[PDB]
């Protein structure tokens, strides 16, 4: 229950690790093979703001305002 | 929106008993401002029932 | 987006409303009564 | 200050100061910019700061933001304040008279029943179909106007015909699509009494 | 009788216009005697061209009303060097010359086009930030803005 | 930073999304998602995040708070002001909203705006401490005309003798003694016969003791005692001590 | 202050009916005043004679607590509504269920009838209300927009026609034909479980543990507070004569003047013999149609009937 | 719907147009949901067209529900947007797009049916770039049929009734060949749009000089119907002019300006198109 799910809290990460270490070395070797795609909400995150609400504006100068990076 | 038939009669009675409790006091006679420990008043309620049943 | 599924229970039934008649207790006599 | 009328010749005021208390010199052959005037400025997102018809800062706009003039949005203290009434014989304390009531009954009944019967015929699903109604003749006024398109006419009159639905045709589209629920409404304002924090004593009670 | 700066303290804020009788004596007298007449109370801004023009001053509020001190209308008092080159150009516009009535226009930016079709008569020596605010506001498809904006007080300079 | 980092982002994002998918009630997940975003510096993302969370629960003071805290730490100061006014429009009877609005306005310098937002605020007649910080704000400036306008409004929305007293307090310190006299007159003639009692009058006698007018100190003292409800017993012993004071000093 | 309130006589307990086997949760009176009807948490619907209090008949169809009953003025129909998510239409000439309105997704907390048209409104715990067409059992409109159990609903012929008070502590007035919320009143701090409409005054009251509030139609404008009853308030019920009965959940029931807001009587009944004292609580109140008798339905399985006191006068009972 | 939304080209020529309606006929590849389908007879032996996008999917970007190009100018939507400098945030993923479409239809329900929603009006400064890239006459080659694959191999044995234009098929090596309808709608890498970008980049515009103190501007091709006050009224309230030399021995002009950016405005907007009384002047910065 609790403590089991603690065990795979890491051994899951090894999987993306062994996926990462293979595939970074794999695809850098000269082969850009993709596993395959069918991910219906997976890319909603890295691609777009998933379900977007634009901050409503009031009585002030918001356009020329903008922000610096990381 | 499925009916309540014969096998969900006890399960449904408890959904609604413990909903009613949570409406009833643990959110309409509080003044335990913080976070009203409703999850624990419900635990009393289930142990009060076990103790009634065991006398 | 109105589906074509359907139900045995939504078949037409009891399609007239019994209106409360003169002798039973119509809203008229309720208008009167003491 | 601004040189006199009839004595304003020769100078072109470029800094808004030579306007004194303001003013453009129409006979002075320049674009006059007294007090931020003349310049089309950056298109910035502040929505129209309105003012009431008594000169105040009407935040009723920020409340009713993106909403029609139908919405009643209580956010004034003059709504919090207890009105007083002492007349069981005022106009204020009188319901609409039954003529308006029978009118609204008839309207309600009508629109109700039409939407009913459409949702009811939904539970027909075997539509004993009625045939296709008379043909539509509609006059279209394009907003595109020009001698070259429509080969030079300012209107087109169009025949709409309703294409047969095949009876033995199953449903066409996957209806059952799930998404989260759309964002609600413009939140109401919380018109609450002043709330009191409890003693730590009370809290422990 | 030339009221130097005529006050139209509008609902959202004040305005005051100085009209140069030397440049436009006739419509200057029109506007002076008119603001002193106060028949303007209740004029809704009959046109809003954002950042280009603000126009109002009609007892009708549709665009087909308005009458002058002289009947229905009078001719223009046209200028050689006065232009609509910038905001605050106060000139009563015409749908055809020699037909200037009660409706008044107040510019928001360089409008050198209606020069020669409108006698530029003066400028708003007060209320120009407010004029920018007004020329910002949202109008319907027919330039009678979604905001029903009228003047509170119409009167001359003393 | 091409794809190891990017996929770490993809993971953490998908997690937060699934946690808020499960609950979408209690907000800690909403916050932690958003602050993770702000730490990765995508304030457009974080902005939409706080709008959605505010949708599901627009009665959360901490949600409003940390939303505006993001906006202020990133000085989209216009955006921040819009946030603050929307807040104080929907949850007016929350005070810390009003507070943080002012404080930020102050270190912004737009003290005209601060004044008008305090006018807004007082339209609700909020609170004693609220008024008092209003006045400390006004006396961060000279503006003693303002200060007495506000003591005017405050003591006259709130019938308190000690409110009267603090008004005359400020008159004495900022050295308007004639105004102190007027306010003692006004106070005692408003409070008056019935529920008016000792302490406004002991303050009056003390101010005139500062004025060293002993005979009128005597007359005000005994005249008030006699004209209004007199005494009760412990307060009367206090009247005896203050009597020795007023007679000697 | 206010004018001086009218002096109303007091009310005195005069009957106590006992036949139910669980909490009695709703009560209603016939049009013609021969019998009232109770629906209880022992799942039965009993029908009592109003003169003698004898039980004429008991109907058993439901699967759980009956949480509301009502009787149609226009047709020989009783409508019941329960915690089994079901709404039933009893026909009173065979004593039989003939119609059932399906579609809610949790207990149905209350139900009301339109007096002119034949439509039904029901409010439930899935935080919506619904408008059924009495005759074809179809949902014409799903009044959504609250964010918690919709504790109560009332409908009227004037406008707006539908008022729902909920557990997210707000009230909404709905446009029926449009089917959407006109006005949102967020003045209460705790859940709103009872709202009532004056018979002849285009006004309505709404109760909560904080205080009752009075408001004015049709745009819902504050009128006055009414305070003193600091207990969870299960029922409000208003006479023709400006009597306003507010019955609470810890047993106590206060009587007020609708107009000036002056609480003139306070009743604290005693529980039926074998009950705990924490099993005092009032779930339903109802004035009879002569508006002479007042029935109440209690958490100790009793129906307490109060009558008007005929031998008291302003000098026996001074008004403060 | 009341009727479709498409350009004149897609819309037709004969005064009496004939189109048949089917309610809930098919799925807007944008709104993804059922739409109405109205089918219009384009031209004599010209392919019958049909409405191919939700009317809301249309009022979103203000383009043609059949012709797919903008309704004001009529260039690729990528182009028209950029010509307004327009930057739309329309979401793309499946759930994100469905949520977006749902709230979009909710927000458009509060409209009056007259004009597209949103920045479509606050970008209505149709730049002369768009005006100039805009086509002039109805490119009515659109309603010619496909390549009758039979008639491309020989096979189209139906006589002249080949359902498709029996011509030489285009070599799909051309970037103007395979533009996925969804991408063309999303403004996603339309090679025809990049062609319009190259064309509106190579199309002639007025050139800038080196030193700021060259504030003399030569306008070539004047003619003797012009006045100095008319050259002024061409370049007078567009800033301030300092002087003007109307060279009648060479039929040109030269505006020395009082504001450099004003000179730029007048001249660059005037390049070959400052047509007062019909004479093609050339705006440049003089020597």
């Amino acid at each position: 229950k609790a403590k089991r799910k603690a065990r795979e809290k890491q051994l899951e990460e090894a999987r993306r690790l062994a996926a990462l270490q293979k595939r970074r070395e794999l695809r850098a070797a000269g082969i850009e093979i993709q596993k395959k795609r069918k991910r219906k909400r997976g890319v909603d995150y890295n691609a777009e703001i998933p379900f977007e609400k634009k901050p409503a504006l009031g009585f002030y100068d918001t356009s020329e305002e903008n922000y610096q990076a990381l | 929106a499925k009916t309540v038939t014969k096998q969900r009669v006890e399960s449904h009675f408890d959904l609604e008993l413990r909903a009613a409790v949570m409406h009833d006091i643990l959110d309409m006679m509080p003044e335990g401002i913080k976070q009203n420990k409703a999850r624990t008043i419900l635990q009393h309620l289930s142990e009060a029932w076990r103790c009634w049943k065991a006398n | 987006q109105l589906s074509k599924q359907y139900s045995s229970r939504d078949l037409p039934s009891h399609t007239k409303i019994k209106y409360r008649q003169t002798t039973q207790d119509a809203p008229e006599e309720v208008r009167n009564r003491d | 200050e601004p040189p006199p009328y009839g004595y304003r010749k020769g100078w072109i005021p470029r800094l808004l100061e030579d306007f004194g208390d303001g003013g453009a010199f129409p006979e002075i052959h320049v674009a006059q910019y007294p007090l931020d005037m003349g310049r089309k400025k950056k298109m910035s997102n502040a929505l129209a700061i309105q003012v009431d018809s008594e000169g105040k800062i009407k935040y009723d706009a920020i409340a009713r933001q993106g909403q029609s003039k139908d919405k009643v949005i209580y956010s004034k203290y003059t709504d919090l304040v207890p009105k007083e009434v002492m007349n069981a014989d005022d106009p204020d304390l009188q319901r609409p008279d039954e003529e308006a009531i029978k009118e609204i009954t008839e309207k309600t009944r009508v629109a109700l029943e039409k939407s009913v019967s459409q949702k009811v015929a939904a539970a027909m699903p075997v539509r004993a179909a009625d045939k296709l109604a008379p043909a539509q003749y509609i006059r279209y006024t394009p907003s595109q106007q020009g001698v070259a398109f429509n080969s030079g006419a300012k209107q087109r009159v169009i025949r709409m015909v309703e294409m047969q639905k095949d009876p033995m045709e199953p449903p066409r589209f996957k209806i059952n699509k799930k998404i989260p629920r759309g964002p609600p409404s413009p939140p109401a304002p919380v018109m609450h009494s002043p709330s009191r924090k409890m003693t730590v004593k009370e809290q422990q009670e | 009788w030339q009221p130097p700066n005529v006050y139209l303290e509008t609902s959202m804020g004040i305005i005051v216009l100085e009209l140069y009788w030397k440049h436009a004596p006739k419509t200057c007298k029109n506007f002076a005697e008119l603001a002193r007449r106060g028949y303007y109370n209740g004029t809704k801004f009959h046109r809003i061209i954002k950042d280009f023009m603000i126009q109002g001053g009609d007892p009708t509020g549709t665009g087909r009303g308005g009458a002058s001190i002289y009947g229905k209308q009078f001719e223009d008092e046209l200028h050689p060097d006065l232009k609509f080159t910038g905001a605050g150009i106060l000139a009563m516009a015409n749908a055809g010359p020699d037909t200037n009535g009660s409706q008044f226009f107040v510019t928001l930016a360089p409008t050198q086009w209606l020069d020669g079709k409108h006698t530029i008569f003066g400028r708003v020596c007060q209320g120009i930030g407010m004029v920018n605010r007004v020329g910002m506001v949202e109008t319907n498809s027919q330039d009678r803005p979604v905001d029903d904006v009228k003047i509170i007080k119409a009167y001359p300079s003393g | 930073d091409e794809e190891e980092l990017n996929d770490y982002k993809l993971r953490k994002r998908k997690t937060f999304e699934d946690n808020i998918r499960k609950n979408r009630t209690v907000i800690s997940n909403w916050i932690k998602y958003a602050q993770w975003e702000e730490s990765l510096k995508e304030i457009q993302r974080a902005r939409s995040i706080y709008e959605r969370a505010l949708d599901v629960d627009y009665r959360n003071i901490t949600l409003w708070l940390k939303y505006a805290e993001m906006e202020m730490k990133n000085r989209q100061v216009n955006h921040a002001r819009n946030i603050w006014d929307r807040a104080i429009t929907t949850l007016p009877r929350v005070n810390q909203f009003w507070y943080k609005y002012t404080y930020m306005e102050e270190m912004l310098g737009n003290v005209a705006g601060a004044r008008q937002v305090f006018e807004r605020w007082m339209e609700w007649q909020p609170e004693e401490q609220a008024w008092h910080s209003y006045i400390n704000f006004e006396l961060r400036y000279k503006e003693v005309d303002r200060a007495r306008t506000i003591y005017e409004r405050f003591v006259l929305v709130h019938p308190d003798v000690k409110n009267w007293i603090k008004y005359a307090r400020f008159e004495e310190k900022h050295a308007y003694f004639a105004h102190a006299r007027k306010v003692y007159e006004r106070a005692v003639e408003f409070f008056g016969d019935e529920h008016m009692d000792e302490h406004l009058y002991v303050a009056f006698a003390k101010f005139e003791e500062n004025q060293k007018e002993f005979e009128r100190v005597r007359v005000i003292y005994k005249y008030a005692l006699d004209r209004i409800s007199k005494q009760e017993l412990f307060k009367n012993y206090t009247i005896f001590e203050k009597k020795f004071g007023d007679r000697r000093g | 202050t206010m004018p001086k309130p009218q002096w109303h006589p007091p009310w005195k307990l005069y009957r106590v009916i006992s036949g139910h086997l669980g909490w009695v949760r709703c009560i209603a009176v016939e049009p013609g005043n021969q019998w009232f009807v109770t629906g209880s948490a022992d799942r039965t619907i009993k029908i009592w004679d109003l003169a003698s209090g004898k039980l004429k008949l008991s109907l058993t169809g439901h699967i759980s607590t009956v949480r509301g009953v009502i009787v149609s003025t226009r047709s020989p129909y009783l409508f019941s509504c329960g915690e089994d998510k079901q709404v039933k239409c009893w026909d009173l000439e065979y004593n039989k269920v003939i119609r059932h309105y399906h579609g809610h997704l949790s207990a149905v907390y209350g139900l009301d009838l339109h007096p002119t048209i034949d439509v039904l409104v029901t409010c439930s715990r899935d935080s919506t209300a619904r408008i059924w067409d009495v005759r074809t059992k179809a949902s014409v409109h799903t009044l959504s927009g609250h964010t918690n159990a919709v504790a109560t609903v009332r409908c009227q012929a004037a406008e707006p026609q539908i008022i729902t008070g909920s557990h997210d502590t707000t009230i909404r007035l709905w446009d029926l034909v449009a089917g959407k919320t006109r006005v949102t009143l967020t003045n209460h701090k705790k859940s709103v479980r009872a709202v009532v409409l004056h018979p002849r005054h285009y006004t309505f009251a709404s109760g909560s543990p904080d205080n009752i509030k009075q408001w004015k139609f049709p745009d819902g404008s504050f009128i006055q507070n009414l305070s003193g009853h600091n207990a969870i308030i299960n029922t409000l019920t208003v006479n023709s004569d400006g009597v306003l009965v507010s019955g609470a959940d810890n047993g106590t029931m206060h009587l007020w003047d609708w107009r000036t807001g002056y609480n003139f009587q306070r009743v604290h009944a005693a529980v039926q013999p074998g009950s705990l004292d924490s099993e005092s609580g009032i779930f339903a109140c109802a004035f009879d149609q002569s508006e002479s008798r007042l029935l109440t339905a209690e958490a100790d399985k009793t129906i307490k009937v109060y009558r008007e006191d005929d031998t008291a006068t302003e000098e026996t009972h001074p008004v403060s | 719907a009341d009727f479709p939304i498409l350009c004149q080209t897609c819309l037709g020529e004969n005064p009496y147009i004939r189109m048949t309606k089917e309610k809930y006929g098919k799925e807007c590849k944008i709104c993804a949901r059922p739409f109405t389908v109205f089918r219009w007879c384009p031209g004599v032996r010209m392919r019958f067209k049909k409405t191919e996008v939700c009317q809301t999917c249309s009022k979103l970007k203000n383009v043609c529900q059949t012709c797919l190009l903008d309704l004001e100018y009529g260039l690729p939507i990528q182009v028209r947007d950029a010509g307004l400098s327009f930057k739309d945030d329309m979401p793309k993923s499946d759930v994100n797009k469905e949520y977006y479409t749902q709230n979009m239809e909710r927000e458009i329900s509060n409209s009056d049916g007259t004009r597209p929603v949103g920045m479509l009006g606050k970008a209505t400064s149709t730049s002369d770039m768009l005006l100039k890239l805009a086509r002039t006459t109805p490119y009515y080659k659109r309603n010619r049929p496909h390549i009758c694959s039979f008639w491309v191999k020989g096979e189209c044995k139906r006589g002249e009734e080949c359902p498709y234009r029996h011509e030489k098929p285009t070599d799909p090596d051309d970037p103007l060949a395979d533009q996925n309808i969804k991408d063309r709608y999303y403004g996603i890498n339309d090679p025809v749009a990049d062609k319009l970008l190259k064309r509106a980049s190579t199309m002639p515009r007025l050139d800038p000089p080196e030193d700021k103190t060259i504030t003399t501007l030569y306008v070539g091709g004047l003619g003797d119907t012009i006045t100095e006050t008319d050259l002024r009224n061409h370049f007078y309230q567009f800033g301030e002019i300092r002087t003007i030399t109307v060279v009648q021995r060479q039929q040109c002009a030269f505006i020395q300006f009082a504001t450099r950016q004003a000179a730029e405005v007048a001249a660059e907007k005037s390049f070959n198109k400052l047509i007062v009384n019909g004479r093609r002047l050339n705006v440049k910065w003089g020597r």
